[PDB]
């Protein structure tokens, strides 16, 4: 979508690559904005971190819960199993 | 990009480093020390006109760091912060190799020197306010 | 305050992705959560029968 | 990186060690002794084009350990801390070697 060499006819020069190796903001003020806003930067990603994490430990807790309930609801069973048997002498 | 003077010129598969400074899109402020791996290349060692092509470049080794610290900066600013920090590996690795994902080896056709691979062995936050906030982030 | 507005573009997109994030979680989780639900419900019919 | 003079390259299966300093995805800073078993392969010993292959890297530990570092550093990266602490064996002598 761009060229690639630059002639200049008077002396035939051709410039044939810029190698832009360094750009900085001018005013101090100006890269001190910056330097906050890379800080709220890792911010978001500290922040995301925390956030998936905090998403996982609730799925986790969701195995938990969830398994462990009919875990106790397949034991509950298995008493009453019993306890009929004992109703039944009773 | 003069302070070393020489009279053999070094065609052999030796390594130079560099210690360039880049800005990713979020605006962090990183340092890396890439060692770039090298070797001319040269087909025809007896035809003059070839040979004397080894000396085309004047600094070889500053034309080639001068072009990769270009390469290299000038792809890490449109990639984000963290992302790189993950794929820094990567990211160089095609940023100085014209992707094909990427190709492993890079040719300078004036002199013929092939750079063919790039050791990204150190990057660090410039800023230490940066490198503190990261710190929190890994407690 | 051209800084300005990207900077906080930048909070803003993150925020907006944080809580599409956020949607994927409870949007997946209660729906584990039904899919166990249902799961302990075909084990409590057969106690309920015991019962 | 030129810390030591010598006339005899040896080839035969030592091992050399390095300390490198790497960083994980949650930003961890870590440092690892390595040590590399490695040992030059010469198929032609006859050959004396191949023989001089041997010089052909100035440093040939500089070579190694450089390009070593920049493997692990470059993959840990990519890895959390945990997951590295708990798989460091074979992240790295994966990051290191082509895997297959």
């Amino acid at each position: 979508k761009a060229r690639d060499q630059a002639v200049f006819p008077q002396n035939g020069l051709v410039v044939s690559s810029v190698d832009v190796q360094s750009v900085e903001p001018v005013d101090q003020r100006t890269r001190d904005a910056l330097q906050r806003s890379v800080q709220l930067a890792i911010e978001i990603t500290t922040n995301s971190q925390e956030a998936a994490a905090k998403h996982e430990a609730q799925r986790l807790e969701q195995e938990a819960r969830g398994r462990l309930e009919r875990q106790k609801i397949l034991d509950q069973s298995e008493a009453e199993k019993a306890r009929k048997e004992l109703l039944e002498l009773e | 990009p003069h302070a070393r003077r020489a009279l053999c010129l070094l065609l052999g598969p030796d390594f130079f480093t560099d210690v360039i400074t880049i800005e990713t899109a979020d605006h962090a402020r990183l340092q890396l020390q890439l060692a770039y791996n090298w070797h001319f290349e040269l087909k025809n060692r007896n035809d003059p006109a070839e040979a004397a092509k080894l000396f085309s470049v004047p600094d070889f080794v500053g034309d080639a760091c001068k072009a990769i610290a270009s390469r290299v900066r000038g792809a890490v600013a449109s990639v984000t912060f963290d992302d790189f920090h993950k794929n820094s590996a990567r990211i160089i690795r095609m940023a100085v190799f014209g992707f094909e994902k990427a190709r492993d080896q890079a040719v300078f056709p004036q002199n013929g020197l092939v750079v063919s691979s790039v050791d990204v062995q150190s990057v660090e936050p410039v800023d230490q306010r940066t490198r503190d906030a990261l710190q929190r982030s890994v407690q």
